[PDB]
RNA sequence: AAUUUAAUAUAACUAUUAAUAGAAGGUUACUAAUAAAUUAAUAAUUAAUUUUAAAACCUAAAGGUAAACCUUUAUAUUAAUAAUGUUAUGAAUAAUUAUUAAUAAUAAUAAACUAAGUGAACUGAAACAUCUAAGUAACUUAAGGAUAAGAAAUCAACAGAGAUAUUAUGAGUAUUGGUGAGAGAAAAUAAUAAAGGUCUAAUAAGUAUUAUGUGAAAAAAAUGUAAGAAAAUAGGAUAACAAAUUCUAAGACUAAAUACUAUUAAUAAGUAUAGUAAGUACCGUAAGGGAA
RNA sequence: AAGUAAUUAAUAUUAGUAAAACAAUAAGUUAUAAAUAAAUAGAAUAAUAUAUAUAUAUAAAAAAAUAUAUAUUU
RNA sequence: UAAUCUUAU
């Protein structure tokens, strides 16, 4: 198979902003919660953006006849809503699928396995919302994996001192503005 | 932010780790000029045939 | 001598700067991880055990090859005996001739 | 000293070739200004390079709105001080001014070229229904200075080549068609072209393949539904099978020749109704049409 | 204010070259041989067709058709 | 009936 409408797919290729450059005109209020998707999000399919539909588009073609009179149709995939349990979540993760889809998710053991599969072609296959599934079930393996020690209270203790300090100077400090501060200290 | 390596990529990322560390394969002068006199006589070979 | 060398073809010249005739490379399969893996042979990956495709696939193997033989320079470049091709003059004496031919 | 002829301007567009590069409108006013430095070369200088000031309102996306207006209140808080006057008991509570520190903001952005999605009909076939027109027009979406393609699961034929792109021959040949209308390759040889090869992948499975429904007029690679392998001792390629040959899919990157726009130069058996005004006048509710 | 242009094919006239032409990097197109659906076939054994070549047919001729031959190849 | 699906809080 090919992934043609899915590799296809451009995004505005967005500038490295060093820390001491000038701003763009229009910057987010909330943060980028997620990591980028390679390839963006559907814009043809758009009902398979909210899904894992496994790279399966709609088709287009002809009914054709006995006279062969052609006439259009479209081929829709076997969609189907399925609360399939994830064991890093420890939750069931309720999509549309295609019934493909879910036969590899049972081929291969399990929801997690068939998000973190490496292979560029599950990447591709994968939609934004497969994507942001993944990342979710990386990020909670890595924690899983890895807690902090294998600093808060130090930054707690230090603080109302700090503020203290900044009032006989003549200044307020609140803590918000601390934490900023003392971030990659 | 950055989206976290897997463990295939991990152990992939750890074998290129290991293959950069050990010594690597380059064209010795010595071996450059084996080379160049064998052409040579090569070329001799087809001047005389 | 190192003017003549330097005289050959760039991609024989290329293959030879990154696969070395110094280094004496396997004629069979070997693992990936080896120093004397060949290049133009599909060598095995240790962990994973599949069969990674050939450092030089088989087209630029074959330029390789051709370039080699018309400066004679073959020995240096490791050995294509357990890649299927053979090439001009050899490829011509050792094949048999195919089954239509001598049995219509 | 003057006149003529030809060429050149801040001051025409159009076509070609070459080279280089990838760019504000309107509204009406409390009108929307600038300042400098260094470096050659003849203090003022012109030129180059660099810094710097201001710059209203509107042009979907601070929040509205009946574009050039209204409302939010950064000539703001919040705190800390200092000066002032009042209340109640030297300390406390509110207000005004002036410094110091802390807190957010301003989408007017091309068009053509490219890629993707959906995809007509008139028309041709001297009718018309397969076929054609045509994956064209159109609408929709998304990117970049270009995009796309690209280092063979490619071609070929027992000899061999050895990436992609564009053109010439091959060739209107093979091929195909209600075998009608008509459609039509590839190998090979030439140019143009750039250093053109090179790993970034722990070598790829719901994948190849099969059935079935569709699918560039020849030549497939794609694709919905569902069954579904193999390890280089293997796998892809041709109705089929046997021999042979060739290549290694399900991981990737890539200048250059090309397209379009703009500028500069040069050439015009081009334009003065293709020679600068104006998208104005005027027509229409409007999209839109459009003079002299 | 109305037979124009592009890419092609066939004729004719002239001009260049000529059993060769165009092109010169090779490659190609046309000509140089006529046939036949196509095939491994293809033009005087001692001369004008009464000979020869091809297609049908055949042991080989004859028979129909077209083509080839009478100092210099067209 | 932890296949599916509809409603309400
Ligand atoms: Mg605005
Ligand atoms: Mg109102
Ligand atoms: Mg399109
Ligand atoms: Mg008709
Ligand atoms: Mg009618
Ligand atoms: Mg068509
Ligand atoms: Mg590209
Ligand atoms: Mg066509
Ligand atoms: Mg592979
Ligand atoms: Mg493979
Ligand atoms: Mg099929
Ligand atoms: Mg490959
Ligand atoms: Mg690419
Ligand atoms: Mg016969």
């Amino acid at each position: 198979r090919q992934w043609r409408l899915i590799e296809t797919r451009k995004i505005a290729k967005q500038p490295n902003y060093q820390v001491g450059d000038a701003k763009p005109l229009h910057m987010p209020k909330e943060r980028k919660k997620f990591p980028d998707y390679k390839y963006g999000e559907s814009n043809i399919f758009k009902q398979s953006n909210k899904g894992l539909y496994g790279g399966s588009f709609v088709q287009f073609g002809n009914n054709i006849s006995e006279s062969k009179a052609k006439t259009r149709k479209k081929w829709l995939p076997n969609v189907v809503k399925k609360g399939l349990w994830s064991e890093t979540l420890n939750r069931k993760i309720s999509i549309k699928m295609t019934a493909k889809v879910l036969k590899t998710i049972s081929k291969e053991g399990g929801i997690d396995n068939y998000l973190t599969k490496e292979k560029s072609a599950r990447i591709k296959e994968l939609g934004p919302t497969g994507w942001k599934l993944r990342y979710r079930v990386l990020k909670r393996k890595d924690e899983i994996e890895n807690p902090p020690h294998k600093r808060r209270r130090l930054m707690s203790f230090l603080y109302p001192l700090e503020k203290l300090e900044y009032r006989s100077v003549g200044k307020d400090l609140n803590y918000k503005k601390f934490v900023e501060l003392f971030a990659d200290v | 932010p950055e989206m976290p390596l897997t463990e295939v990529r991990k152990s992939h990322l750890a074998e290129k780790k290991e293959l950069a560390e050990r010594e690597v394969p380059k064209l010795t002068e010595e071996d450059m000029e084996a080379i160049g006199a064998r052409v040579f006589e090569f070329l001799e070979k087809q001047k005389r045939e | 001598y190192k003017q003549y060398f330097d005289s050959l073809p760039l991609k024989l010249k290329s293959f030879f700067q990154r696969y070395p005739p110094s280094i004496k490379y396997s004629p069979v399969s070997t693992s990936t991880k080896a120093i004397n893996a060949n290049p133009f042979l599909p060598n095995k990956h240790p962990v994973t055990q599949r069969f990674h495709d050939p450092k030089y696939s088989l087209r630029r193997m074959s330029d390789v090859y051709k370039l080699a033989l018309r400066y004679g320079v073959e020995e240096f470049l490791p050995p294509i005996e357990n890649t299927k091709k053979l090439f001009f003059e050899e490829k011509y004496n050792k094949k048999t001739l195919m089954k239509g031919v001598l049995l219509p």
